[PDB]
């Protein structure tokens, strides 16, 4: 091979200006079995993208035992119904409380000013239930 | 990152019990050469899972934190993968956040375990250096010998683990206890979590009920579970998750009905006695509904009043087992008189409304329609063990349980939830008095103090008084050592001993890590944890398992029992050399090459012919357990005591204690005890009189104990860079603090520091601070007060709070969002 | 492991000078997102190297140690690769083992830098805790202010770097110097490597010859190189490798001949003055043959006698430049009289045979056949700088050099080899006396002491006396702090100040790491190193380079110059608040947002109109240097002083000093000095009289300085788990020691510990211990003795050796094989 990196796809999510503050968008990345959310937080955070540096994206599969987590708009967290793990959308998937041993994986977005496009280009962290992010 | 190396199909697999909490969840350790891997096809990897497509929920627990690469003493590198056993009855494949990190917290030269103690460390007056094991033994044994010869055993002090799992277990408790008690014969010994040689459970034992009297299956069969002074989602996670919650969800109903065809089983309910609304309360509400959870949010320290009012009420209603009382108990009528308290009085003291008191009794004790009393499991932990008068609370609680026949019936029990695992086998304690060891040390007693698998700088009650005294006394020895040049070991022993006659104290720590004890220690010895050694221990239902060795320790790190043998043999050799045959004989019986030898000498000898007096949780049938028999048992092990063994059946043990109504007392009866309500202790009341906040304290789900591994984990330190204090938002506004501000917390006992964590569920004038931590030690503000058996009221202290300032970096990186799930 | 991620073709590339030694080798830092990589084809990676097939020798320097993955403040992950620049003139693509590790020693959360200081740390009486920057400044500035108001500047102590490279450089020396000298105006300041505010080079500077007077190209043009008190293969690797060895190999002969058409150039030769046979001696013999190397293995401390004998001889033979002496020098005839020593007396003192003395003069000073004196570069370092009377040795050596016209000719120079890089720009020192700072501290002076970018617990002379005193004084402050409860910052300042009136000392460390200073420090502030900041510095031939920022510091770690500005602005604010406009005005001039601002304020203002007095290595043309101009220059930079600049030419600088015979003295002449031979100092002689072994000390090739990074590196710790002492094998046998035994080394000054390293080349009754180390501090046994300018004779001590015992682990894991290549 040579290669030490996974071959991630480049997947269009949307243009940034279509996202409303605190209204999660669903997409799949890096394939149709990996559910993800992108959300405009409404306020800049470290590593947020877009015009207001505030768009973040995640794998929604709990890194404990893999249940799809749900985005809570009031707390801006992802909550797992399995064993009650909760992840902070504003702290790069930091576990607030729970049984996981890994932060919620971040979907890396490129933001292109010229087109206003958000493209999913990678994952930081390992998605639940996978030997590698790219199957 | 973004991939994992799978275990090959033919990978080596050993059994490991979780290093940490009481639950004792079962895990498998997969070990294979670094340059090999498994295929994604399910039959081409050791997990048997299909990694050619996304796995569904519950199929696995597997993250990079559950993997490592170890370097063995031969220089060869091996992948390890430490994952929960799906077929273990304790956890059914669940891993907590704490156990899930075991792979990461194995020793590797570059990982989280990189700072593991690898050789003896010596503070040579003015600097840390390595030294040899032989020099270390010469100095340490030399000192102990000199102290024995001149002062007797009363000059030699220990604080040592008495517990199970990692840094305890049957091998290690025997080794240390044989050394301290049979050989050295010192009474100047405290325990890792309490400052004398005592029990947490004097009252319940004396009333004839050992504190681990049921099975985890009992939590499945109960109508009602009480969690008293107990945060079990955070503190006993997988017992709560795998046993309690299935009951609350109705998954166990059909099993109750199959066992008891003519008994009604309503939807299960749960009662929490805790001043604080915890994650456990929140998650119980989420799962069961608000209508099946009662949070009895008592006033701090009022548990005795609570139970006396409930006992009085169930007696007055006749919601008691009168045939049980008459046949199997003693002292009931006395306890009715001494413990009498009206629900009105109870409500005034506890702050719990009378309606809630009545409801808790109705759910728990009133006959069901089919005629039978509810099966009510009463589970308690440190909210009452470190509560307002440990002995009296247990007296009050057990009286309620015994009168309601909630011991010895399936689905019942009055039990410790537990802390660590258990693994006690020791000679009897060689004194006839309880001794408050920290007070002795602070008063300038003792020549040599050994901390062994504990760190009381972080975990003593009145910890600030302790550290002050120990640092100063350690300094005297440091100062005296530095005048030496070119001294032999024997001359150095005389230098140090002289310094201890002028207030000094020689301090040794036997540990995995330097820890804060390195600030005072003169000598530190490297130990080995499970997987670097074989180790036996039992969980909260007395289920003994063997944790199999699968890798080498760092450097010359040794099993604690073998450290004890090393010490005993050094002492014996010194005595033999000095012509002191009688003294040498006391150090016989440590001819041990492996930890198994400690198992054979202790656990397996208890109660056998020509054995010395041995106090073992295995009992007198412990000899039926061998390492090979435990191996064959798996992570299921056997519940102690073992009742039979043969080749065809395996180990057969004991599910529940006291099912025939024979208790552990002189007459076979359970004994009721008087439980006076005398308010808070005056020392604690004085703090409450002077200062504004109740300084509650205890566990965080993610942090283990003194954070001895967690302190090296980048994720853990990013999450909890400092000890946090949960405060009411309104109290916060009054102090102009928010999330990520640092505060001083202080009283007459001490001053410490915490980062502010606003928590809506905290009551005004109440707080909650993480205990035991590496940055902001909570214990500085705990009082010196202890009950009659020298059990501290660690949860009983008050203090004021002052803003230091805003830590902008904490605000940038730490979540202050809610840890109570809804 | 077994692979590397290549940098993509378009990866970001910045310039970086090596963090560590004087040579200042040029590197490139490749930075790129973690999930990208380069292809193996040479045009598809940033290196331009063909990784489709094996690379030949010399094609690359690339290991996993030269790679890392950093996590930035935005949470994003980036591959980095830190590799030598092939087109840099200094190193021509060479990397030493020390610089080769730079990538590994960049800050990452899980790597070797994991314990980097990331926030202020406070010892709050009895425990370490985090604190805020504002609280830290309130406490630190508060104390400084209190001390200024009550005691004046003489209560405020520093030991601070004056050097270049990482933990130094022009921005940083300016920042610290402006703070200490212009603002606080304290004279109670020492330097990182010496205990007063002085120079290593008083004599040579006062004789008119600054110590960095040539180019590295001069080592290529020389007939003869002297290496005096200098182990340059280990201590100045790539100058030795890239410049010295090519000369010895004949690769530079044709360039000598092209420069000098009418001059003979024999094969180059090399002379080492060093009591010890070092790896540099061995490697020189391997490269050049035994017949072209002279090891003058002098008796310790006899340098002055050596040079006076050579000077006497070259004068008597007439192997001197009489026209040079007459036109360009003063004091020759006096020096001939005062320095007169016969070769027989010289031989008796040095132990060097007369034939070897004569040969060294013959190689070095006797005219070649073509008429011209040999081009003899005289290179010296710490064997004489920390030698027997710093001032007198340089006087004697320079007399020889000046008489032989070995300054100012190409292929010559009397130069420091250097230690760190250089990067000095500071106000004048504000006192009129040299003050022995360690002695002052030991005697109980000062309220507050700051260690800034240094660790004198490991590196002071008489280090044991120092540590003892500092720990005790620190303890008094700790004891006073602990009685406080609920005190404001202002009250705490008063409590600590009071403790310092009763013998206490408040200790601050400004550092990358806790270090051993954490045993005494009350406050620790996090600094940032090159790559986390921009930084300028120059090497041993005055070549100034910019090291570019490419990554964020850990947490709130800051550039030292910006920490200084923070402190200055805190003090200014306090004075403005206190209504003291004049005192506030002293803390003006630190309105700095980036390190560049410190560069503009210091280096670029030296000698400009309206500037205050500034002592700068840039001189008065420093304003011509800008960060953008250095960027355009590359890793080649410019040799200072700059002579011209324009857009078309770039920076044009200065190759060699003194080529027209104009020296830095009142009259433009070089000045000879008397150099009396007085034997060893009585303090050192008393040690030699009482004890057996000469306790030589200094550098190991692989270990950098106090092992601040290296202590965390698993390979370094496996190789050198403990400081080693090179011992003669016959002396070893006499003491019953071998490789991996531990010994105590001791004298009247102190006691320390080392692992035994048998070395055949060590002379009987002589030893060599690694200096500065994290396990076994050598400096405990160095004396308090200093020359007239308070320069220690660190290389001058004697002591005895006692066996502690055999460290089995060292024997199993550490190589004791020979480090002298043959
Ligand atoms: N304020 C307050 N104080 C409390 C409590 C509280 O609720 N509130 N709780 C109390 C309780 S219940 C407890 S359990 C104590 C805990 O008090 P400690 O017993 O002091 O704390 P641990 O963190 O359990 O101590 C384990 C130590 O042993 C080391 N270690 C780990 N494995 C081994 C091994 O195999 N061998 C050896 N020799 N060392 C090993 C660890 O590195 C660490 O230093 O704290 C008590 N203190
Ligand atoms: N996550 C995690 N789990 C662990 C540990 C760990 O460090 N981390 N440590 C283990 C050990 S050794 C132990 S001892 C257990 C302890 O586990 P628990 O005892 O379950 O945990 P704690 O947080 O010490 O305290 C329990 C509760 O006591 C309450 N409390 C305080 N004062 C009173 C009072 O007067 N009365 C009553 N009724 N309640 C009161 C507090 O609000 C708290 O929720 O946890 C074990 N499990
Ligand atoms: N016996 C004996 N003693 C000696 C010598 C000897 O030959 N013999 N040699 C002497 C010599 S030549 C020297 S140079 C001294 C060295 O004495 P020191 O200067 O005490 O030692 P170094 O290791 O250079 O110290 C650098 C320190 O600064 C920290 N540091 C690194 N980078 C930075 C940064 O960017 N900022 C800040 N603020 N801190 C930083 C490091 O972690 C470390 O603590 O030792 C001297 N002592
Ligand atoms: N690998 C590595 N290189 C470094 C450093 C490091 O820590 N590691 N530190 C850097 C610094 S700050 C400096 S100052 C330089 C140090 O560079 P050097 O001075 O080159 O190194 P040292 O090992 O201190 O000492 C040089 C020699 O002095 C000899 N010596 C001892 N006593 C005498 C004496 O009385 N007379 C004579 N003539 N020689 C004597 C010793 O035998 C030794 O070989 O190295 C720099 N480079
Ligand atoms: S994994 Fe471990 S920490 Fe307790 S809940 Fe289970 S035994
Ligand atoms: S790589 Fe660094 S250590 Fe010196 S030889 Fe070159 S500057
Ligand atoms: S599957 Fe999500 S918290 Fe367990
Ligand atoms: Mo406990
Ligand atoms: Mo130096
Ligand atoms: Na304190
Ligand atoms: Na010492
Ligand atoms: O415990």
């Amino acid at each position: 091979a040579g290669r030490t990196t996974l071959q991630y796809p480049a997947t269009q999510v949307s243009v940034a200006k279509n996202l409303k503050a605190n209204e999660p968008v669903s997409f799949t990345y890096p394939d149709t079995s990996s559910p993800c959310v992108a959300v405009k937080l409404g306020s800049p955070v470290p590593g947020g993208v877009g015009p207001n540096n505030d768009i973040v994206a995640y794998s929604v599969l709990c890194t404990h035992m893999g249940f799809p987590t749900s985005y809570d708009k009031s707390s801006k967290t992802f909550k797992c119904p399995g064993h009650f793990t909760e992840f902070d959308a504003e702290k790069a998937g930091q576990m607030i409380c729970g049984q996981a041993t890994e932060n919620l994986p971040r979907v890396l977005l490129r933001y292109d000013e010229a087109s206003d496009a958000l493209t999913a280009v990678g994952v930081d962290g390992l998605i639940y239930g996978r030997q590698a992010n790219v199957i | 990152n973004d991939r994992i190396t799978l275990p090959p199909a033919n990978a080596q697999r050993t059994n490991m019990t979780c290093h940490f909490c009481i639950v004792g969840c079962g895990y498998h350790v997969y070990k294979w050469p670094e340059l090999q891997e498994g295929g994604r096809a399910p039959e081409q990897n050791a997990l048997g899972l299909d990694f050619r497509k996304q796995l569904p929920p519950l199929a696995v627990t597997l993250t990079p934190a559950m993997t490592n690469v170890v370097t063995e003493h031969n220089g060869r590198r091996y992948n390890i993968m430490v994952v929960p056993d799906k077929a273990c009855v304790v956890n059914s494949g669940l891993s907590s956040t704490r156990g899930g990190k075991m792979a990461s917290y194995m020793y590797t030269p570059t990982g989280d375990g990189k700072q593991r103690l690898k050789a003896p460390r010596l503070y040579a007056a003015d600097q840390w250096v390595d030294t040899t094991w032989d020099h270390a033994m010469a100095l340490y044994a030399g000192l102990i010998k000199k102290t024995l010869d001149k002062d007797g055993p009363q000059g030699v002090f220990f604080s040592c683990f008495d517990h199970g799992g990692a840094g305890g277990g049957f091998e290690n408790t025997w080794g240390t206890g044989k050394l301290m008690f049979s050989a050295i014969q010192t009474p100047m010994v405290r325990i890792h979590n309490r400052p004398a040689y005592n029990s947490e459970c004097h009252a319940t034992r004396e009333m004839g009920i050992g504190e681990l009297n049921n099975a985890y299956e009992d939590a499945q069969l109960a109508d009602v579970i009480w969690s008293i002074g107990n945060n079990p989602y955070e503190s006993q996670t997988n017992y709560f998750l795998n046993h309690w919650l299935p009951n609350l969800q109705g998954a166990t109903t059909s099993k109750k009905k199959e066992r008891f065809p003519n008994e009604n089983f309503p939807q299960a309910r749960i009662i929490f006695v805790d001043p604080r609304e915890t994650p456990s309360v929140a998650i119980a509400r989420h799962v069961a509904g608000n209508d099946r959870v009662l949070h009895l949010a008592i006033e701090p320290g009022t548990d005795t009043a609570l139970f006396n009012g409930l006992f009085t009420y169930v007696v007055e209603q006749g919601w008691i087992d009168k045939p049980f009382i008459e046949a199997h108990t003693k002292g009931f009528d006395d306890a009715v008189k001494t413990n009498r308290l009206s629900l009105d009085e109870c409500s005034n003291i506890t702050g719990v409304p009378v309606d809630m008191l009545k409801r808790a009794a109705e759910w728990s004790y009133k006959p069901k329609a089919s005629g039978q009393a509810p099966r009510t499991m009463h589970a308690y932990e440190k909210g009452i063990i470190w509560g307002n008068d440990n002995y009296v609370i247990q007296s009050a609680l057990l009286d309620l349980v015994i009168a309601t026949h909630n011991v010895g019936r399936r689905g019942t029990g009055c039990v410790r939830m537990g802390g660590h695992q258990e693994g006690y086998t020791r000679p009897p304690y060689p004194g006839d008095k309880k001794i408050y060891i920290d007070q002795e040390l602070i008063k300038g007693k003792g020549r040599i103090m050994t901390w062994w698998g504990c760190n009381n700088f972080q975990t003593s009650n009145n910890a600030q008084a302790l550290r002050e005294a120990i640092l100063q006394r350690s300094a005297i020895v440091k100062q005296a050592m530095q005048k030496a040049r070119g001294a032999t070991t024997e001359e150095m022993v005389d230098v140090i001993y002289e310094a201890t006659q002028n207030g000094g104290l020689f301090v040794t720590s036997i540990n995995l890590y330097p820890t804060k004890l390195a600030e005072a220690a003169h000598l530190m010895l490297p130990a080995a944890h499970p997987g670097e050694m074989n180790l036996t221990s039992m969980n909260g239902e007395r289920r003994i398992r063997l944790s199999e060795k699968f890798m080498d320790p760092p450097g010359t790190a040794m099993a604690d029992c073998l450290i004890a043998a090393r010490i005993a043999n050094a002492l014996r050799d010194m005595y033999q050399k000095d012509g002191k045959a009688e003294m040498a004989a006391q150090f016989e019986g440590f001819d041990w090459k492996t930890e198994e030898d400690a198992f054979n000498d202790g656990f397996r000898r208890a109660g056998q012919p020509g054995a010395p007096a041995i106090d073992s949780q295995g009992g007198s049938t412990g000899h039926l357990v061998t390492y090979d028999r435990l191996r064959k048992s798996g992570n299921n092990g056997v519940q102690l005591p073992v009742v039979s063994w043969d080749e065809s059946k395996g180990l057969v043990g004991t599910e529940m204690l006291y099912t025939e109504g024979k208790f552990d007392t002189d007459d076979g009866k359970a004994h009721f005890k008087p439980a006076p309500w005398n308010g808070l202790p005056a020392t604690v009341q004085q703090q409450k009189d002077k200062y504004r906040f109740w300084l509650n304290n205890g566990r965080n789900n993610e942090v283990w104990q003194t954070a001895y591994h967690d302190q090296y984990n980048s994720l853990m330190q990013e999450r909890y860079p400092m000890a946090y204090i949960e405060m009411n938002p309104d109290d916060c506004k009054q102090l102009d603090v928010t999330g990520g501000d640092i505060v001083e917390v202080y009283n007459d006992f001490g001053s410490t520091f915490a980062m502010v964590y606003p928590v809506a569920e905290i009551k005004r004038g109440q707080t909650f601070m993480l205990f035991g931590y590496v940055n902001g030690i909570q214990g500085d503000v705990t009082t010196d007060w202890t009950d009659r058996n020298i059990i501290p009221y660690y949860k009983g202290t008050w203090g004021d709070i002052r803003k230091v300032g805003s830590m902008e970096e904490f605000k940038r990186t730490v979540s202050f969002k809610s840890r109570r799930f809804a």
